[PDB]
RNA sequence: AAACUUUCAACAACGGAUCUCUUGGUUCUGGCAUCGAUGAAGAACGCAGCGAAAUGCGAUAAGUAAUGUGAAUUGCAGAAUUCCGUGAAUCAUCGAAUCUUUGAACG
RNA sequence: GGGACCGAGGACCGCGCUCUGCAAGGAUGCUGGCGUAAUGGUCACCAGCGACCCGUCUUGAAACACGGACCAAGGAGUCAAGGUUUUGCGCGAGUGUUUGGGUGUAAAACCCGCACGCGUAAGGUGAGAGCUUCGGCGCAUCAUCGACC
RNA sequence: GGGCGAGGCUCCUUCUGAGUUCCCUGGAACGGGACGCCACAGAGGGUGAGAGCCCCGUAUAGUUGGAAGCCAAGCCUGUGUAAAGCUCCUUCGACGAGUCGAGUAGUUUGGGAAUGCUGCUCAAAAUGGGAGGUAAAUUUCUUCUAAAGCUAAAUACCGGCCAGAGACCGAUAGCGCACAAGUAGAGUGAUCGAAAGAUGAAAAGCACUUUGAAAAGAGGGUUAAAUAGCACGUGAAAUUGUUGAAAGGGAAGCGCUUGUGACCAGACUUGCGCCCGGCGGAUCAUCCGGUGUUCUCACCGGUGCACUCCGCCGGGCUCAGGCCAG
């Protein structure tokens, strides 16, 4: 473990990459208070009755 | 920084304390792994020819 | 962080060691899969909170994932064996899935799996004798 | 386009998030962000610190510049101002200079958290030609 | 796993060597194990079979049956054990080809050369046992 | 550009690791033979010729006679104690002369000599 | 109705596909440098108890000497080996020899 | 009043009415025989109806012409170098370790010095996506007048 | 300066781990199950089927003897006014000719300052000669010594003595040749040049009887198998014979739809739930302790004592159940 940290510091021309997303938990991301608070009212249900 | 426990020869924790070396937080990219593995698995072959 | 159930499903929806794929459907051998069907709903090893029911010698052994122990597989599964009454097992299993908000969407599947395992443990009826027809019968 | 051409699982997660946002919000900001996530690399040219600095030289300071692209460093700038930048990916020098100037690096999922409707966001594109 | 570059893991070459080996190599190949009593008597596991040895057949259709070796027929890698024969159509008995790996030696034909072979094998085994022990 | 027979004149480097191993084994053969001695000779510092590369120095062939004399190392002894000698090169400048005599003084300070037999 | 022509099936024929195998080929890599007038490469004729080819050998001819191993060869026939031994073997190694006619070929 | 064909969907939601209910966002109820080759299916033959021998080539199209005794196996847009378009990936004013060197569990994997290849060292008017404190800000890019080399 | 030289390195050789324990199938375990062992050795191969522990080998350290090269601790000697390096200087300093070069012809090169080479004619110099730099004011400057010779290494390699490998090919493939293949054979000759692998674990390759002139056939026998008989693993199609069923007035074959005959896959064999009685048992509710957990849900142990639970039986009823129909 010690030398793993050491060698990844010692690699030249390479740094540990930065991900394009910060939180990978889309459940928290979506069901967070901000999204749901600014969110619009649902326009329907998952399974919708057929009228005619 | 999170912590991992060290285990002795008997399988029981020793009480030692170790920190993740910051590389286990790197992004997981199966496509990049696929590309690199494909090339690096061809990199061993011996030539054949009639 | 970098990892989540969504990331794991992204990595593993196309291939698993538990994945068996045929022409009539795709199944999963995972012990935490209540219907043995490949889906994010039922991918127990993917989801943080998951349930699994396995047969016992007389009854059902129910395993559930501990969210504070994902890093520790040897101590990551709350195991309870229900070897009393069929109705009592169903009660307890449905509580473990729906009372405190750990997988109420899997409540029905868990109860059905427990019922199926108990019916399997039930003694089995002898076969009806085979009746021949036509040329085979006259032969 | 229904499925992105990329094989990146994290870009797929961002696509799902912003698809949900575009469907459940009245935000043309979210719609354009989803469209720019669907477009390919050659159609997402890099945006430079110089271009962002001169797009904030006017009264647009104290804002969140969102660019669905990679932000590159420009050696021609002796000074970098404070700025709220969000983008898909940064260069190491762009991160270093922004953080030394006093701004903060932001990702698109974060921008979805703080600013889910695109308020006080300057949406920028790079030079196509 | 092999380490020395001289040895080869080639199936083709191994089978070629086995099936084109000369008579001395065939003798070494047709070495056979010793019984337990001989094992703790001589500190030797296996020895090449020879004509005067008494063996016990413990594999094949002949379950557990003993007899003196009649001939070591090195050409097809078989030995002939006394009284282990089958009758042809004419009623003449022909010996059955049995393999030294399928036989076990019970009584050993003794001379100076085989005493020397046993002494060398025992010396190597005891030297290595002593080296491992202390 | 294949108007000729490149097929009969084409070469592949499938033995690149084999030649690397062979060269490494040759360097160990030299150091097995010249065991306490370095596996090379001390080479001088020389300025590159043209205007394009005259801002840099490299290693040359051998040391000049008068810079060996200034360092205090005799001519007939230098190749014996492991110093390359180049009788063709002229210093033409106190700068090169001083750089090479300093290099030879460093070699002298770091050298160990064994007394003949 | 039979015969004949044709369709399908069962079994049996012809033929050698498929599957399986492989003491072979092909390609790459590594260590080393060794033909001949002291008669080469090649060609020919002989030699085994019973052999035509292949293989080995050269009138000392499926071979001799020496060294090592240690009890065979094998299709048959006949001898062995005393096994408490300078010693079987179509054995291995190989430093000594034998080595027909030619062929650079040389009365 | 008589006949034919059909019954898609699968808790409730709706529009309605003749409203204790209903023919109103898709079939229910009652009954009989059989429960096995009975329905169903596959083969062979008969029967009624239909129905040019395939491919190539030429032409506006035919016709001609060419190949076709049958079967098994083989069989034809591949590889390399140099360009170029697009898509994915990494780094990004930089990028490229694998000429070579250093390790190695040894043709793998891992690491790297100096070079080298390619590339890099200022507006106004009107639109404009997207934001707005709804006073206006204004990406990319475009048309014109510009500024400089 | 010489001569011995123990010893060492390289390479061949000797020797070095552990189950044939028990049961089942099988002709034969190397297969399945049980219980063990070795492992710096679970590469590979053989053995009657997939063997780390039956055998050869395989890993590391040693160990037995031998071969030739090189190094070499030490020990004997050394000798001659012998050789060598450097320094200084009122002394010297020899450097390659039918070769350079000039003209010319051919050839060659990216290269008429001829890029090199060769042939013919002429044929040199000594502060000399050759090649470059340069408008810089004259051919200044720079850099080397040709016409004599030797020399390891890094370099190439379809051949020689071997060795190790492969995302190669697998008997119409792979070299033409996996085989008595550069063979049989063809051509006057130079040359051209094939086809052809597999019984079986083991020949155990069929004794004996009978028919036949014989080849062979039929009994019989070996084998796990002759549905493996040296026309031999498996054994397709084209084509053919026999038997079974069928069709057929100058083509057959093909599509749609019945019908006859033959031959078949499904589906069903009852499931669920209530009312009784007989039972027979063990995990009725609640409470107490411990543990676990999603901190409110469970699990054990006690309590329960059998109008509560759990299974069976002898009955009754409901609903749902296959095909074809009214």
């Amino acid at each position: 473990i010690k030398q793993l940290d050491a060698v990844y510091e010692s690699k030249k021309g390479f740094f540990l990459p930065a991900n394009i997303v910060s939180q990978a938990d889309l459940s928290r991301l979506i069901n967070s208070t901000e999204i749901q608070s600014v969110l619009r009212a649902p326009k329907g249900e998952a399974r919708t009755k057929r009228a005619c | 920084r999170p912590t991992v426990t060290v285990f002795g020869a008997d399988g029981k924790p020793t009480g030692a304390t170790e920190v993740l070396p910051k590389v286990f937080s790197a992004p997981i990219r199966p496509d990049i792994v696929k590309h690199v593995h494909t090339g690096m698995a061809k990199n061993k072959r011996q030539p054949y020819a009639v | 962080s970098n990892v989540s159930a969504d990331l794991i499903w992204e990595v593993s929806r196309n291939y698993n060691s538990f994945l068996v794929k045929q022409r009539t459907g795709t199944f999963s051998r995972d012990a935490l899969n209540l219907t043995n069907q490949h889906s994010r709903k039922h991918a127990g090893f993917v989801n943080d909170k998951a349930l699994g029911i396995v047969p016992a010698e007389k009854g059902v052994k129910v395993i559930a994932k501990k969210v504070k122990a994902a890093n520790k597989p040897a101590s990551s599964l709350y195991t309870v064996t229900y070897k009393s009454t069929a109705r009592k097992a169903y009660k307890a299993i449905a509580s473990q899935a729906a009372k405190h908000g750990y997988r109420a969407d899997l409540r029905q599947a868990a109860v059905a799996r427990a019922s199926a395992i108990l019916r399997s443990q039930r003694p089995v009826k002898p076969e009806p004798p085979k009746k021949l027809r036509g040329a085979a019968a006259r032969r | 386009r229904k499925a992105p051409k990329s094989d990146n699982v994290y870009l797929k997660l961002l696509v799902k998030l912003y698809r949900f946002l575009a469907r459940r919000t009245e935000a043309p900001f979210n719609k354009v962000v989803l469209r720019r996530l669907f477009m390919s690399r050659i159609n997402r040219p890099p945006v430079s610190l110089s271009r962002i600095a001169r797009n904030l030289k006017n009264g647009n300071e104290k804002k969140t510049v969102v660019v669905v692209a990679t932000v590159t460093d420009d050696n021609r700038l002796l000074q970098v101002p404070k700025m709220e930048v969000a983008a898909l990916r940064f260069t190491a020098k762009a991160r270093a200079r922004i953080e030394a100037a006093g701004g903060r690096t932001l990702t698109l999922d974060q921008l979805a958290l703080e600013k889910p409707t695109g308020a006080n966001t300057l949406l920028l594109r790079g030079p196509k030609n | 796993m092999k380490v020395r570059p001289t040895v080869s893991s080639s199936r083709r070459k191994a089978r070629k060597a086995h099936f084109s080996a000369p008579s001395s190599v065939r003798r070494v190949i047709m070495s056979a194990p010793l019984s337990k009593e001989l094992r703790e008597k001589y500190n030797v596991r296996s020895i090449p079979i020879r004509k005067g040895d008494e063996v016990q057949i413990v594999r094949g259709a002949h379950k557990d049956k003993e007899g003196k070796v009649t001939s070591v027929y090195r050409l097809k890698y078989v030995i002939h054990v006394e009284r282990v024969t089958r009758e042809k159509a004419t009623g003449q008995t022909v010996p059955i080809g049995i393999h030294p790996s399928n036989v076990v030696i019970t009584k050993l034909h003794l001379d100076k050369d085989r005493e020397n072979i046993l002494a060398r094998i025992k010396a190597g085994r005891e030297q290595v046992a002593k080296a491992k022990g202390k | 550009h294949f108007r000729k027979h490149w097929q009969r004149r084409v070469r592949c480097h499938f033995d690149q690791p084999g030649k690397k191993v062979t060269r490494r084994l040759a360097r160990r053969a030299k150091a097995a033979a010249l065991a306490p001695r370095p596996v090379d000779k001390l080479r001088p510092i020389v300025r590159c010729p043209t205007v394009k590369y005259n801002r840099r120095t490299r290693l040359g062939r051998g040391f000049t006679l008068e810079e060996l004399k200034a360092a205090g190392i005799p001519r007939l002894l230098a190749p014996t104690i492991g110093i390359a000698v180049d009788h063709r090169r002229k210093n033409l400048s106190e700068e090169s002369l001083a750089a090479n005599v300093q290099r030879l003084k460093d070699y002298k300070a770091r050298l160990i000599l064994f007394p003949r037999k």
